């Protein structure tokens, strides 16, 4: 997603 | 938008990508300071609303001893964070192993990984494939490959060459968004264009993420767009996370945009005739081209003004 781009996020 | 927040830790990094929105290289300057950064970490790892703390740059790995020092700051308070990488560490296995060793104990929940064509003259692909099959032995931190991709580099060969390494990652190709070095290394027709000024019902922002920048700003998301806009949440250098995400929750820009969307403001330009004279471009790669294209200068941010003005004396 666009808002998380340059972030890790967990799935 | 209290649960989640983001350090960008620096804009140094090994590599010197021709699409970097923040155009990091060995050589960048621009970070807030070790004991700044001491600082902001210790805040949120003792708020109470804070569940996630999530680590940019820049390369995160590049120096690694202060990364793990902040990842033992939040340690006791038991917050879950999230890193991103270009992997350059992976290089060597016995270093991936120490890594996955101290991330695992240190809660941290997910890592991405950043590879493709871009990301490719200053990392071999055997680095990534070994942080990749590594992973497999870490099932709880969740991996993701992220691609940066253009029309002349779609980074097809890239995934062919990482062998079954992939075999159950995440991963996502991606278009670029028109800021830092892809504005100028880059060909606009190489850019993809998924999006029009006229299919505007489409264009909502996907919501808003706390970002505390390299730039000793704050910003609502972490879209490489946002960080070419005026839009920034930090009206003091010691400014607390209640202060933060009260200004955010108060921001009348960003209320009309989440309320209403990308159109409102499209609608001004166009009734006004000032689409030419703000250089707003007829296509885009994603919904964040328009963010960046309307927002990227003080006139531009204070010509809506009276317009939001005006909303907010109607509704509320
Ligand atoms: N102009 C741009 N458009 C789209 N994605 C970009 C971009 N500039 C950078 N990115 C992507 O933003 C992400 C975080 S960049 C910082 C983290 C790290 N150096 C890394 O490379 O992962 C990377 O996946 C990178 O490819
Ligand atoms: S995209 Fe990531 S690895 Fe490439 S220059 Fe930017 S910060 Fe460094
Ligand atoms: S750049 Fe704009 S549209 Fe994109 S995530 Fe950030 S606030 Fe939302």
């Amino acid at each position: 997603k666009e808002n998380r781009w340059i972030l890790g996020s967990g799935h | 938008y209290n649960k989640t927040v983001s350090i960008n830790l620096d804009s140094r990094c090994n590599a010197s990508c021709d699409h970097c929105c923040f155009s990091s290289s060995p050589t960048s300057t621009t970070r807030m300071e070790k004991e700044y950064i001491r600082e902001l970490v210790t805040e949120f790892a003792k708020n109470k609303t804070i569940q996630v703390i999530s680590f940019t740059g820049g390369e995160v790995f590049l120096d690694y001893k202060f990364l793990k020092e902040l990842m033992e700051i939040i340690k006791p308070y038991e917050k879950q964070i999230t890193l991103i990488s270009n992997g350059f560490w992976g290089l060597s296995k016995k270093k991936v192993q120490e890594y996955f060793h101290d991330m695992n104990s240190l809660n941290v929940i997910a890592l991405t990984i950043s590879y493709d064509e871009y990301h490719a003259p200053f990392v071999k692909s055997s680095s990534i494939k070994n942080i990749l099959e590594h992973s497999r032995k870490y099932p709880d931190i969740d991996i993701s490959l992220n691609m940066a991709v253009t029309k002349d580099k779609m980074s097809n060969h890239i995934l062919e060459e990482l062998g079954d390494s992939i075999l159950g990652v995440k991963i996502t190709k991606f278009p670029m968004i028109s800021v830092g070095a892809a504005k100028t290394r880059i060909k606009q027709e190489n850019i993809h264009k998924f999006y029009s000024l006229e299919d505007e019902d489409s264009l909502h922002c996907p919501g808003y993420d706390i970002v505390y920048h390299h730039d000793g700003e704050i910003y609502p998301c972490a879209s490489p767009a946002i960080f070419e806009t005026k839009i920034t949440l930090r009206e003091e250098y010691n400014q607390s996370f209640e202060r933060t995400v009260e200004k955010l929750n108060s921001n009348l820009l960003l209320f009309i945009l989440r309320k209403e969307g990308f159109k409102w403001f499209l609608n001004i330009l166009k009734e006004n005739n000032k689409i030419e004279e703000f250089d707003i471009p007829y296509e885009f790669s994603s919904i964040c081209g328009v963010c960046g294209s309307l927002f990227n200068s003080a006139e531009k941010i204070n010509y809506f003004y009276p317009y939001m003005e005006k909303y907010y004396n109607e509704n509320f």
